[PDB]
RNA sequence: AAACUCCAGUUGACACAAAAUAGACUACGAAAGUGGCUUUAACAUAUCUGAACACACAAUAGCUAAGACCCAAACUGGGAUUAGAUACCCCACUAUGCUUAGCCCUAAACCUCAACAGUUAAAUCAACAAAACUGCUCGCCAGAACACUACGAGCCACAGCUUAAAACUCAAA
């Protein structure tokens, strides 16, 4: 597929690119992703004022996160929402304010993770871990999944 | 002369002595500081 | 320290008849109601009494050196209790600068003054340093290294000899 | 909120003519500046583009000042010409 | 320095005005303050509503304390200020006729 | 990739800092470095 | 259209938020910056120049802990939109804008005018910008690109900031 350069480069970004946002994980712990080459605008009829990249998917044999869609999606956006502070401080908005301090230390601690990792330089088995974990929580709490802290916000 | 000046105008203070007198003449009095100013330049006193 | 609050204004002190006045005229003509500015006016005349052998000659080196000290005194006063004050951090600063630039100009020029003003100011002379380059981590480590093995030798030397 | 009311801003109507009255409002508020302050409040200018602003309001002002000062001043020329045919 | 202090008081009978105003500058002196005069300028009505020690005031009375204390007692005075349940507003300010009145040669 | 290049980097300039500190007292004469003396890692947070 | 209907109007009580008019003023500060009121401290230097690194500061953004939260708002949701819709309109709500204690050290940080002293006589003067110069000092520059780059070194920064090349290539820029 064509994507813009931007999208190209976080779509194949590694641990520690600066383009390593959610679509890096959520592209990678699925498919083999290779951002082949660069078309630049003028190569365009009607010139864009932006870059065009040509990016591979390959589907991986095995997903390195064995973990429902829309749970791994919910954890990177969470976790990628701040994108330059620590971690911790994105996952302890996937739950409820009052269970928020005690669920974010029990996840952290039962993953295996770092507080002071930040979003850019968590690799794709933390996000295993941190999913798994989440996963657990989820199953031993029906109402965790639906939980919108914006939603609580506005009450 | 400011020294002096100054020696003059102590006598009038207020002092512990003097606090109910001085506090109830106040009460007794009313002093105006408003006045306006003409196109002329002339104070209007009221 | 600092003037007893008794003191009166340097600008009311010469007058006549000013130990006749009432108590209240005496307060009202002190440091006690006045500002800090009068305190160091005083602070300064004492120093000259003190040290400047005509007192009233204000433009001469040790004039403007007393002068600055009060001020350098004033300022670190203020920043003792304004940590964050960065306007008045450099205002200190650029007046030991200052201080220390007239205080070499004494020094090459009037030694019994330089001597009579470190003294009555309480001011310790320091030579300048004659390089000015980072002490990175590195070099402080490798200096105290040296330091520690020159010392090693010469224990070595001693105890060969 | 914490002053007497109807003493800013009030117009007393004068024969019940009310049009009068509310055109005389709305002229007491343009002069004070109040109905631009209203205007320029809805949405917020960036403090540069505020200055800006400011800066050619002023600048207009004085150009435009100078510029009547000028055509007035050449205006006593204009009249009938005295020495015609030469 | 020599300061005036404007005090804006409820509208009380006269002698718990005479009383307050007793308060106020005895708290003045035990702070260390010389007091000139005390100057009455009238009950009046605010010029907005005034709400200060859980009651909201629209009348009160002027009064002007011109005296001399010291540089450190002004905000210890502002304290007690703070604190007396007559006072609507008290503020201290440097006296205006310490400031010099600069002459002027007119418009240049 | 830049992470582990720089790490690396950063190793071999503490191995180097450690070898000239160390050539210092080998030509001292010292055999061993002086009494408690170990060399900090400056390079390293 | 979604949204709210614990909604909306009058009245009363009520900020850790930002400060109409004055200001058509052009002031204070080394710069960055500074425009609600009072008070306390307070704005170096009686030659000038004098640092990427020494010593102290540096808009906005950004990061640690704690706190506050009216409004605004990167992102994130929802509503409406052609025929690949509006990225742009509407609603809700985050980081952030605020305070305390530390970091980070960058701006079209610009008057795009290096600091002090002097001159207006000259030929005024490539052009434009902002009239043309002189004396003295520090800093910097010697074709383009490679290159606000690589390596080395340093840094509370770990991709960051400062300093900063070479090979190949071209007759230009
Ligand atoms: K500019
Ligand atoms: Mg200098
Ligand atoms: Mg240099
Ligand atoms: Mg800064
Ligand atoms: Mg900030
Ligand atoms: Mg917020
Ligand atoms: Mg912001
Ligand atoms: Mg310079
Ligand atoms: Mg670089």
């Amino acid at each position: 597929l064509t994507f813009q350069k931007e999208v190209a480069e976080r779509l194949a970004a590694n641990t520690g690119s600066k383009q390593r946002s959610r679509l890096s994980v959520m592209a990678q712990y699925l498919c083999n992703v290779r951002h082949i080459f660069t078309i630049p605008g003028q190569a365009f009829v009607p010139k864009p004022e932006v870059d065009v990249g040509v990016v591979h998917f390959t589907p991986l044999i095995q997903p390195k996160i064995e973990q429902p869609f829309k749970l791994v999606e919910k954890v990177v956006q969470n976790v990628f929402q701040f994108r330059r502070k620590y971690c911790h401080r994105g996952l302890r908005m996937l739950f409820p304010e009052a269970q928020r301090l005690e669920s974010t230390g029990r996840l952290l601690e039962l993953a295996d993770i770092d507080p002071t990792l930040r979003p850019r330089q968590l690799s794709i088995s933390h996000f295993k871990s941190l999913c798994d974990v989440y996963r657990k929580m989820c199953d031993e709490d029906p109402q965790l999944f639906a939980y919108n802290f914006r939603e609580e916000l506005k009450r | 002369r400011e020294v002096l000046q100054l020696q003059e105008e102590v006598k009038n203070f207020i002092t512990r002595e003097n606090l109910e007198a001085r506090v109830e003449a106040a009460l007794d009095s009313r002093k105006n500081y408003n006045w306006a100013i003409t196109r002329e330049g002339l104070v209007v006193r009221p | 320290d600092d003037p007893p609050p008794s003191t009166l204004l340097k600008d009311y002190q010469n007058v006549p008849g000013i130990e006749k006045v009432d108590d209240v005229v005496k307060r009202l003509l002190s440091l006690e109601m006045a500002n800090k500015k009068e305190m160091l006016k005083i602070k300064q005349e004492q120093f000259m009494k003190k040290i400047v052998a005509n007192p009233e000659d204000t433009r001469s080196l040790e004039a403007r050196i007393i002068a600055l000290s009060v001020k350098i005194r004033s300022y670190e006063e203020h920043l003792e209790k304004h940590r964050k004050d960065k306007a008045h951090k450099r205002y200190l600063l650029m007046s030991i600068d200052q201080r220390k630039k007239m205080l070499k100009n004494l020094r090459n020029t009037n030694y019994d003054v330089f001597e009579k003003i470190c003294w009555g100011l309480g001011i310790e002379y320091t030579f300048p340093p004659l390089y000015y380059r980072r002490a990175h981590r590195r070099f402080v480590t490798k200096k105290a290294l040296c330091i520690r093995v020159f010392q090693e030798t010469q224990k070595l030397k001693k105890r060969r000899r | 909120a914490k002053h007497l009311k109807f003493i800013a801003r009030t117009v007393m109507v004068q024969e019940g003519n009310v049009e009068s009255a509310y055109r005389t409002l709305n002229r007491i508020l343009t002069m004070d500046g109040l109905i631009e302050d209203i205007k320029h409040r809805r949405y917020y200018e960036k403090p540069c583009r505020r200055r800006q602003r400011e800066s050619y309001e002023r600048c207009r002002r004085i150009y435009n000042m100078e510029m009547a000062r000028k055509i007035n001043f050449l205006m006593r020329k204009n009249r009938a010409d005295p020495w015609q045919g030469c | 320095p020599r300061y005036e202090l404007a005090l804006i008081l409820k509208a009380m009978q006269r002698p718990e005005t005479a009383a307050t105003l007793k308060r106020t500058i005895e708290a003045l002196m035990d702070r260390g303050a010389i007091v000139r005069d005390l100057e009455n300028l009238g009950e009046r009505a605010l010029p907005y509503r005034i709400s200060a020690h859980s009651q909201q005031h629209n009348r009160g009375g002027y009064f002007l304390v011109d005296f001399y204390a010291p540089t450190a007692a002004v905000e210890s005075m502002v304290e007690h200020l703070s604190r007396d349940i007559d006072v609507i507003r008290g503020n201290i300010v440097k006296h205006p006729l310490t400031q010099e009145l600069k002459e002027c040669e007119g418009i240049v | 990739l830049r992470r582990k290049v720089q790490e690396g980097r950063l190793r071999r300039k503490q191995i180097k800092f450690e070898k000239d500190l160390r050539r210092i007292w080998l030509k001292a004469g010292l055999k061993e470095a002086p009494e408690g003396w170990q060399t900090p890692k400056i390079y390293l947070r």
